[PDB]
DNA sequence: CCTATCCAATCGATGTATATATCTGACACGTGCCTGGAGACTAGGGAGTAATCCCCTTGGCGGTTAAAACGCGGGGGACAG
DNA sequence: TGTCCCCCGCGTTTTAACCGCCAAGGGGATTACTCCCTAGTCTCCAGGCACGTGTCAGATATATACATCGATTGGATAGGC
């Protein structure tokens, strides 16, 4: 499904990642900055959260593919995930 | 309050046959105030490089000038300088 | 709980970036810069809603988080 | 045709103090590409304040302020 | 390699001011007076902008194995940046 | 009668068109409460604008001089396999 | 591995940047005055807004339709010596 996935998910609209594991890791994160209490999460302030780090990733993504081709490779390494992160600031 | 019926009356001027969801509403109610912080923004500063203390629509239209694009800057020019003329004649 | 972030999530998130071959440790590339970027907007939007005396982070202090951050999320402004 | 002032030496000392070792041919004149596009973005910014006010002179407050607007801020200009 | 490590060191302007100023005056009536003030302020962040966005397009020369620049180098960095 | 020459027949897989209305539950809108929208006096402090200063950048001619430009040898880099 | 070649350095040449210096009024800024018109306040007054429900815009569930098209081997078969 190398011509097949790629088209099916573009053209979907949904989430991606799951919504209980990213708000365990949201609040997980959020108790480090709280001085360690327990902190409530609006349903809203979650997805939010959810599709801002999903696109976030996606342009990450789609931003290091193009250094992918750059080097002469179909393969995604790190490299490019690292340097794209030095050329935004 | 908000914004969101003052866009759906607009919505119902372009297209009256299409509907719409209350997300792409929302997106909306979150559009006018994303702009309107620029345009109001940009003219808080235009008025404060020239000493003034006021702002007037010429301050409104250049903000307008500097933040839209070319071909959006000018067409709303010619959708702003129309609504200042009929307010104060009519 | 770093984990919960699955294998064919991050596949299928980079197949949505269309990514055609991916990686291995690139999985593990990924959920930290999800560590790197989750924090950055937390840090910020707690710093809110504690400034209200208030102990839940609502949608509109994850959007002046982000507006922070750099890139400005639409669809959860209440 | 003033994008020949953008000097092959010039771009060389550009790139030279970039960190480049080798430059190419067209980043001669890729430069001068850039610099059409990046300035141009920098002077109609700067003269619409001109346009805002009533003057011809403009100057280095219009500049820092277009500069902010595209958001790369100058410093040892302002006052 | 002989001169890299000598403008790093330095602080004056590359590219000269009479050509910068005629090429800036050329998009001016595109759209005047500029000051000796205004053409500095024009120069110092175009020259700052490109020696960074050269340095920026370098990490993309070295990441595929080469050492020489290229066309699609300058057309790549700024192609993340989103200009 | 051995042999090279036309024939086809079995093996199998890989795609969307527009075909629907059915299990839930949210958009358009009627109604109504009202709080913000809106007309209007009134003092007044900012907007607009002429006169003048004097400033500073346009305008220009000359000196010699560091910086720009051009042609050749080649040697390690780019990219093809 | 491997051969094609593109700028780099250097000898040489030269046109324009920069400095030195006089000029001189375009016009930015300042003074002062006079008048827009908009904020404060106030009563008013009416589209715009929550409550509530009528029902229609849409989003799967998924049965299996949809007809040939790419290719290989065994059996007849006309000519040879």
């Amino acid at each position: 499904g190398w011509l097949k996935e790629i088209r099916k998910l573009q053209k979907s609209t949904h989430l991606l990642i799951r919504k209980l594991p990213f708000s365990r890791l949201a609040r997980e994160i959020c108790v480090k900055f709280t001085r360690g209490v327990d902190f409530n999460w609006q349903a809203q302030a979650l997805l939010a959260l959810q599709e801002a780090a999903e696109a976030f990733l996606v342009h990450l993504f789609e931003d290091a593919y193009l250094l992918t081709l750059h080097a002469g490779r179909v393969t995604l390494f790190p490299k490019d995930v690292q340097l794209a992160r030095r050329i935004r600031g | 309050e908000s914004y969101s019926i003052y866009v759906y009356k607009v919505l119902k001027q372009v297209h009256p046959d299409t509907g719409i969801s209350s997300k792409a509403m929302g997106i909306m109610n979150s559009f006018v105030n994303d702009i309107f912080e620029r345009i109001a923004g940009e003219a808080s500063r235009l008025a404060h490089y020239n000493k003034r203390s006021t702002i007037t629509s010429r301050e409104i239209q250049t903000a307008v000038r500097l933040l839209l694009p070319g071909e959006l800057a000018k067409h709303a020019v010619s959708e702003g300088t129309k609504a200042v003329t009929k307010y104060t004649s009519a | 709980n770093i984990q919960g972030i699955t294998k064919p999530a991050i596949r299928r998130l980079a197949r949505r970036g269309g990514v055609k071959r991916i990686s291995g440790l690139i999985y593990e590339e990924t959920r930290g810069v999800l560590k790197v970027f989750l924090e950055n907007v937390i840090r910020d939007a707690v710093t809110y809603t504690e400034h209200a005396k208030r102990k839940t982070v609502t949608a509109m202090d994850v959007v002046y988080a982000l507006k922070r951050q750099g890139r400005t999320l639409y669809g959860f402004g209440g």
